[PDB]
RNA sequence: CUGGGGGGAGUAUGGUCGCAAGGCUGAAACUUAAAGGAA
C-alpha cells in the first residue's frame, strides 16, 4: 500500500512549557509540541524548529502519542540544550549540530524543572512524580536520586555538591545534603500547594496558592536541627492566584536585585529588593514614638526590605517568562502567553522612578500563530490553505512555505470555504453573521447581518461554486447564490430541529444535511424532495461525507463510531467503532473509496470503504483534533487541532549446603589472612622492625558487599531455610565443620551479632558438633580444644545472660500482679462462694470439638 | 452573615448541624448576636451568661500550627536514625508513637549496649525511660507485650520491661488503670521463653561432654 | 493473648508483632503492604 | 318467578379450537455508542 506519512507541522510558536532566553535584544528557544523551534526577536523568522530525526507518522513510530516537551532549559557556554519531555525523558542536544546526545528517561510522569550545576556536567531534574534525580554528562548515568517529597517538584535550587533546597506540590520545602542524600530539614512552605521558589544568596522567596508569599533565612552553617532554614514574615500581591515562577537578578553599576512572580492569570508582579543602606536608614522611621510594642512591629520586615515595582499586565493568561537586564533602566522581559504569542515588554526606570504609567512591549512574535483553536481548516487547489479562528484570525497560509501571508479578522468563525476559483474565502460565524473575504484585496467584500438567526454551523459550496448551503441552529438552512461577487438569499427550509451539519454530493446531486435529532436527510438538490432518512446513529450527529461516484456515504458523531450507509436504498453497510472520545470531522479522499477520520481524541485514523479495515493509525497531534482536509487533486491531508497546530501528510544455581561451604571458605579464608597479618604486625613490632608482610587486600565480594566476613557468612547462614538446614549442615565435610567452628570462635567476639543470633548460633553449632561427634573427639589439636572451651564458655555466658532478665520479669510481672491482687481483688472468707467468683471471672475461650 | 444560624434552649445555643456549644445547667430565653460583622453572641440562662467569641478563625490557626510540628519534628527522628544518639530519638517517637521505629531505637541501642562494656542501656537512654509518664509506659509496655510473642523480638521487650521494673516504682506501675490486662498478656511468654532458653543452655553442654572426651583421648 | 489488629487507624499490626505506622511507612512499602493485606482477604 | 341434561369419583389423548417457548437488552439494513442486567 501507498501509506501516509508527515510532511511538516507548524501553527504553534510557544506550547504548554517555559522559554530560554540566549543573548545575541536576542533570540528566544521555546516549545512548538514535541519539538523546539528557535525565534529571533529582532525581526521573529523562525530560524531554527530542532526537531526529532523520525517523522511521526513513519514505519517504527510507535503506537502512542508523542512525548510533548515541557521543559526547555539552556547551558550558555558550553552550548547545550537540556530539554524534557511529558513521559519523563531528557534530551540533551548541541545546538551547533542539533542532534542529540543525551538520553535520559529515568522519571515515571512528566518533568518539571531542569537546571545544569558546576557549570557543565551535571544536571538536575524534577518531575511531577516527586523525585529528583541528578545525572552526570560524561558518565551517562542517573548518579543519585533525592526521593522524599510527596506530590510534584515544583521548584528547586542548588550549589554544586553540598546543599539542594527543593519545594514541591503538597506544602513542603526540603533542604538537601547532597552527600548523604538524606533530606536535612522539612517545613511547611503554605498550606496548600507551594508553587513558587527563588533565592538571592541570603533570602530565600517562596509562593503557594494564593498571594501569601513568604520570605525565609536560610543560614547554611548553621548546626542546629530546625534552624538552617527559618521563616522571616509574608506579604501580599494584587494577584489573588497562583503565583508559580520567582526569579531574581543581580544588574551591576551599583549592585541591585531585582525578581519578578509571575501569575497564574494574565500579570508579572515585578519587585525591587532595596539595599542595606536604606534598611539601615529606614529602620529607624518605623522604628519612630519612643519598647515591646515596638519590637513586635519591627518583627511585624517583608513591606520594610521589598520594594514592588511596574505590576507587567499582558493581554492573554501567561505561561513563562524569563528576563535580561542592563543599566537598571532597561530591565527587558520576555514573555510567553498560553494562546501562543511571545511578547518581549521592557520597563525602564531611572533608579528612582520606573518613569512610565504602565510597562511598553518592543517586540511581539504572532504571526504565525491563531490565539484560539482552529475551528476549521481548508485547502486550495493544491497550493493556499485557509485557517479560521475565534478571535478573528483567517490566515491563509501556504502549504510550500509554511507561513501565513494573508490575514483578517471575522469573529467567532466555526466554518468557511474558498470559492472555486481561488483567492477567495467564504466564511459563516458563531453569531448570525456570514462573511466574504479574498486574498489580493483587504478584509471584507461584504459581511452579511442577520444572515441567519441563530448560530450558523456548516456550509457548503456546489462543485461549480456559484450556489453555496448554510445549515445554522435557529433549525433552518438556507440557498445562496453568487451574482455579480455578492450573495444572493432566494430559498429557505425550515426544519423542526437544529440542523448542524450540510454536505452537497460532489456532482450537484444530494444534499445531505445532519440534524440534531439523531439523524440525518438527504434530499435531491433539483427538488428539495426529502429522498431519504438515515437513522439509528442514537447521538447528535457531527460530519457527513459523499463518495465521489455519489453512491456511499460517511456519517460521524459524538457516539464514537462512523456508519457506511449506501446512498441507493439508504442501507447501511458498516457501523464500525473506532475513536473513543468523539469524530469531529470524516473526508473522502478524491478518487477513492478511501477515507479519514480525525477524532475528538488527538489521532486521524485512515481507512478504506470495501474491507473496511483502519489503514493507519496517525499519531502526531496531542488534544482535540477539530478538523481536516484533503487535497482536491492528488491527496495530501491537513489536520489543524486544539494544540493550535496544523500539520500536513502525505504519501510514502547453588543450593544450601554449597552456598555455606563456599561462603565458609572465602570467609575463613579471610578470617585467618587477617589473623596472619595481625601476627606479622606483632612480631615486626616485637622484633628488629626492617620487614614485615606487605599487604593482604580485603575480598572483592566482602567489599563489595560491605560486610565482614562473620556478617556474610551469617546473612547467608540465615538465608539457608529451616527445613533443608539439617541437610545443608550434613553435606559439608569435617575440614568445613572445623572452620564453622573457627566462624563461631570469632563471632562470639562481636558480642553485638552474637546476641542477635542466639539461637541459631545455637541450633547450628549444637547440631554440627552433635552429628560431627564421634570424629571430634578424635581430633588431637590443643588449638580446637580451646576453641570449643572458648565457644563454651562464652556461649553460656550469653545463655544465662538473657535467661537472668527473662526470670527477673517472670516475678518481677507476678510480684505486681500479685500485689494489684491483694490490693484490690475481693472480699471472699467462704471458699464455695470464692470458687464461683474466680469461675465467674475466668477467662474463657470456646473450641471447636468433634463428638 | 448568610445562610447558617443559632438556636437556643435545648440547653444550648446550637450552630447550622455543627457545634452544640457548652450551655448551661437549665433552660434560656436569650440571644444577642447583633456586633458589626457577627460578634460577641450573648447566650443566656435564667441566671448564667456567655459571651461567646469572635467570627471562628482562631481555631483553624491553632489546628494548622500542629501539622507543621508534627511534620517538623517527624525529621528530626530520621536524622536521630541516622546520626544515633539514642534518647531524643527514643523520647520523639515515644510522642510521635512510630512503632518499628520504636523497635529499631531500642534494638541498635541494645546492641552497642552489648557492644560496649545495674544499666542495660546507655545510662541517660534508661533514665530517660526512667523519667516518662503514664500514658507512655502503658502504651510502651502495650507495645512490650505485642513484641513479646516473637521469639525473636523478645529480649528487646524483656529488657525493656527490666528497665521499667528497676526505675520506676512497683505500687505506681500496679496502680496505672491498665496495666494488669497486660502484664497478665505477657507473663506466660516469658515462661515459654525461660523453658526455651532453659532448655537450650541444657542442652548447651555437649561442648563439656565433648570437652571430657577430647581429653581422655590423650 | 494473640497479636490481633491495632486498635488505631494509623497502625498497621501484623501478627508477628511488628506494629507499623501509616505516617512512618514510606510508599513503597504502603503498596506492599497493601497488596499483601489483598492476598490475605483473597485467601 | 319460565327456559333442563343425566349419576359420583377419576384416567388417557398422534382428533379440533386456543394460550403458551426461544434467548442479555439497546441492536438492525449497521457485529454499533452510552447505560443497565447477569455472574
Amino acid at each position: 500500500y501507498q501509506r501516509f506519512e508527515q510532511a511538516a507541522a507548524f501553527g504553534v510558536i510557544a506550547s504548554n512549557a517555559n522559554c530560554v532566553w540566549i543573548p545575541a535584544p536576542g533570540q528566544l528557544i521555546t516549545s512548538a509540541l514535541e519539538d523546539v523551534n528557535i525565534w529571533d526577536i529582532k525581526t521573529g523568522d523562525l530560524v531554527s524548529k530542532l526537531s526529532d530525526g523520525l517523522p511521526p507518522g513513519a514505519s517504527d513510530a510507535r503506537g502512542a502519542k508523542p512525548a510533548e516537551c515541557t521543559y526547555l532549559e539552556a547551558h550558555k557556554d558550553t552550548d547545550l540544550l537540556a530539554v524534557g519531555y511529558a513521559d519523563g525523558v531528557i534530551k540533551v542536544w548541541d545546538l551547533m549540530s542539533k542532534t542529540v546526545l543525551l538520553n535520559f528517561n529515568g522519571h515515571k510522569a512528566a518533568i518539571t524543572l531542569l537546571q545544569f550545576d558546576g557549570t557543565g556536567t551535571r544536571l538536575i531534574s524534577g518531575s511531577k512524580d516527586s523525585n529528583i534525580i541528578v545525572w552526570d554528562l560524561v558518565g551517562e548515568v542517573g548518579l543519585y536520586k533525592l526521593r522524599s517529597h510527596k506530590d510534584s517538584i515544583t521548584g528547586f535550587w542548588c550549589q554544586g555538591e553540598d546543599w539542594l533546597i527543593s519545594t514541591s506540590k503538597d506544602g513542603m520545602i526540603k533542604l538537601w545534603d547532597l552527600k548523604t542524600h538524606q533530606c536535612i530539614e522539612t517545613h511547611i512552605a503554605h498550606t496548600g500547594e507551594c508553587w513558587g521558589l527563588a533565592v538571592k544568596d541570603d533570602l530565600l522567596i517562596t509562593t503557594g496558592t494564593d498571594s501569601q508569599v513568604k520570605i525565609w533565612k536560610l543560614d547554611i552553617e548553621n548546626d542546629k536541627m530546625g534552624g538552617k532554614l527559618t521563616e522571616m514574615g509574608i506579604f501580599e500581591k494584587q494577584s489573588k492566584q497562583r503565583g508559580l515562577k520567582i526569579e531574581f537578578i543581580t544588574n551591576s553599576s551599583d549592585k541591585t536585585s531585582f525578581f519578578y512572580i509571575q501569575n497564574a492569570d494574565k500579570t508579572i508582579e515585578t519587585f525591587r529588593i532595596r539595599k542595606e543602606e536604606e534598611i539601615a536608614r529606614g529602620l529607624k522611621k518605623r522604628e519612630k514614638r519612643l519598647l515591646t510594642e515596638e519590637e513586635i512591629a519591627k518583627s511585624i520586615y517583608s513591606s520594610f526590605i521589598l520594594h514592588p515595582f511596574q505590576t507587567i499586565r499582558s493581554l492573554y493568561k501567561i505561561k513563562s517568562a524569563s528576563w535580561t537586564t542592563v543599566s537598571s533602566s532597561k530591565l527587558e522581559l520576555v514573555l510567553t502567553t498560553s494562546s501562543n504569542t511571545i511578547e518581549y515588554y521592557s520597563i525602564p526606570y531611572e533608579k528612582r522612578d520606573p518613569t512610565s504609567p504602565a510597562p511598553l512591549k518592543t517586540h511581539t512574535i504572532e504571526l504565525q500563530g491563531q490565539r484560539t483553536d482552529v475551528r476549521s481548516i481548508d485547502i486550495s487547489d493544491d497550493n493556499k490553505l485557509l485557517a479560521t479562528a475565534s478571535n478573528g484570525s483567517l490566515k491563509i497560509w501556504n502549504i510550500k512555505t509554511h507561513k501565513c501571508i494573508r490575514t483578517f479578522e471575522c469573529g467567532y468563525a466555526l466554518t468557511c470555504k474558498f470559492l472555486p476559483g481561488g483567492l477567495l474565502v467564504i466564511l459563516g460565524t458563531r453569531n448570525g453573521e456570514l462573511q466574504l473575504f479574498d486574498l489580493a484585496s483587504s478584509s471584507l467584500l461584504d459581511t452579511i447581518e442577520d444572515a441567519h438567526d441563530a448560530a450558523i454551523w456548516s456550509l457548503d459550496l456546489t462543485s461549480d461554486g456559484k450556489r453555496l448551503v448554510t445549515g445554522s441552529a435557529d433549525k433552518t438552512v438556507k440557498f445562496w447564490d453568487f451574482k455579480v461577487l455578492k450573495l444572493h438569499h432566494d430559498t429557505t427550509l425550515e426544519l423542526t430541529d437544529d440542523i448542524l451539519c450540510v454536505r452537497v454530493s460532489p456532482d450537484d446531486r444530494y444534499l445531505a444535511i445532519s440534524l440534531l435529532d439523531n439523524t440525518v436527510k438527504v434530499f435531491f438538490l433539483d427538488s428539495m424532495k426529502f429522498y431519504l432518512s438515515l437513522y439509528g446513529h442514537k447521538l447528535p450527529v457531527l460530519s457527513i461525507d459523499i463518495s465521489f461516484d455519489s453512491k456511499m456515504i460517511i456519517t460521524s458523531s459524538a457516539d464514537k463510531n462512523i456508519k457506511i450507509w449506501g446512498l441507493d436504498f439508504g442501507d447501511c453497510h458498516k457501523s464500525l467503532f473506532a475513536h473513543q472520545d468523539s469524530i469531529m470531522n470524516v473526508k473522502f479522499l478524491p478518487q477513492s473509496h478511501n477515507f479519514f477520520s480525525c477524532s475528538k481524541d488527538a489521532v486521524v485514523k485512515y481507512w478504506d470503504g470495501e474491507k473496511f479495515e483502519c489503514i493507519q493509525k496517525l499519531y502526531a497531534h496531542q488534544s482535540e483534533v477539530w478538523a481536516l482536509a484533503v487535497a482536491t487533486d492528488g491527496g495530501f491531508v491537513v489536520s489543524s487541532s486544539h494544540d493550535h497546530s496544523i500539520r500536513i501528510w502525505e504519501e510514502t544455581s547453588l543450593k544450601a549446603g554449597e552456598r555455606l561451604m563456599e561462603a565458609l571458605d572465602l570467609g575463613i579464608a579471610e578470617i585467618e589472612g587477617l589473623e596472619a597479618y595481625n601476627r606479622d604486625m606483632k612480631l615486626w613490632q616485637r622484633k628488629k622492625l626492617g620487614e614485615a608482610p606487605i599487604k593482604p587486600q580485603g575480598n572483592a565480594v566482602l567489599i563489595a558487599v560491605n560486610k565482614t566476613p562473620e556478617q556474610y557468612i551469617m546473612d547467608t547462614l540465615l538465608r539457608i531455610r529451616m527445613s533443608q538446614l539439617e541437610d545443608a549442615l550434613m553435606v559439608m565435610p569435617f575440614s568445613y565443620v572445623l572452620k564453622f567452628l573457627k566462624f563461631i570462635d570469632t563471632v562470639m567476639q562481636n558480642k553485638t551479632l552474637l546476641h542477635s543470633h542466639l539461637p541459631l548460633i545455637c541450633k547450628n553449632l549444637f547440631f554440627i558438633i552433635k552429628f560431627n561427634h564421634k570424629e571430634l573427639v578424635s581430633q588431637k589439636n590443643e588449638e580446637l580444644k580451646l576453641q570449643i572451651n572458648r565457644v563454651k564458655t562464652e556461649l553460656r555466658s550469653a545463655l544465662k545472660s538473657t535467661e537472668d532478665d527473662l526470670g527477673f520479669n517472670v516475678q518481677g510481672l507476678k510480684f505486681v500482679k500479685q500485689q494489684w491482687n491483694l490490693r484490690h481483688n475481693y472480699e471472699f472468707v467462704d471458699e464455695y462462694d470464692q470458687q464461683e467468683k474466680e469461675s465467674n471471672s475466668a477467662r474463657k475461650r470456646v473450641f471447636g470439638t468433634v463428638i | 452573615n448568610k445562610q447558617k444560624q443559632l438556636i437556643s434552649c435545648g440547653a444550648d445555643g446550637l450552630i447550622k448541624c455543627l457545634k452544640t456549644l457548652d450551655g448551661h445547667n437549665n433552660r434560656l430565653w436569650a440571644l444577642s448576636t447583633m456586633n458589626d460583622g457577627d460578634m460577641i453572641v450573648s447566650a443566656d440562662a435564667d441566671g448564667v451568661f456567655q459571651f461567646w467569641k469572635d467570627c471562628t478563625e482562631q481555631e483553624i490557626e491553632e489546628e494548622q500550627e500542629k501539622a507543621k510540628l508534627q511534620v517538623e519534628q517527624e525529621q528530626s527522628l530520621q536524622n536521630y536514625m541516622s546520626k544515633g544518639d539514642w534518647t531524643n530519638a527514643f523520647l520523639l517517637a515515644m510522642t510521635l508513637d512510630h512503632p518499628m521505629r520504636l523497635f529499631n531505637v531500642l534494638k541498635r541501642a541494645l546492641g552497642e549496649s552489648r557492644s560496649r562494656q545495674e544499666v542495660i542501656f546507655n545510662e541517660e537512654l534508661d533514665q530517660a525511660i526512667s523519667i516518662l509518664n503514664d500514658e507512655q509506659l502503658i502504651l510502651l509496655m502495650k507495645r512490650c507485650r505485642d513484641w513479646n510473642t516473637n521469639a525473636k523480638t523478645h529480649t528487646i521487650a524483656q529488657r525493656t520491661i527490666r528497665c521499667i521494673l528497676m526505675h520506676h516504682n512497683i505500687a505506681k506501675l500496679s496502680e496505672i488503670p491498665g496495666m494488669v490486662k497486660i502484664v497478665d498478656a505477657i507473663i506466660p511468654y516469658t515462661q515459654r521463653h525461660f523453658t526455651r532458653v532453659d532448655n537450650l543452655v541444657e542442652q548447651s553442654y555437649i561442648l563439656d561432654y565433648a570437652l571430657v572426651e577430647m581429653d581422655k583421648l590423650f | 493473648y494473640n497479636v490481633g489488629k491495632a486498635e488505631k487507624d494509623g497502625e498497621i499490626r501484623l501478627k508477628n508483632g511488628v506494629a507499623m505506622s501509616k505516617e512512618e511507612l514510606t510508599r513503597e512499602d504502603k503498596n506492599r503492604l497493601r497488596r499483601a493485606l489483598k492476598r490475605k482477604r483473597s485467601k
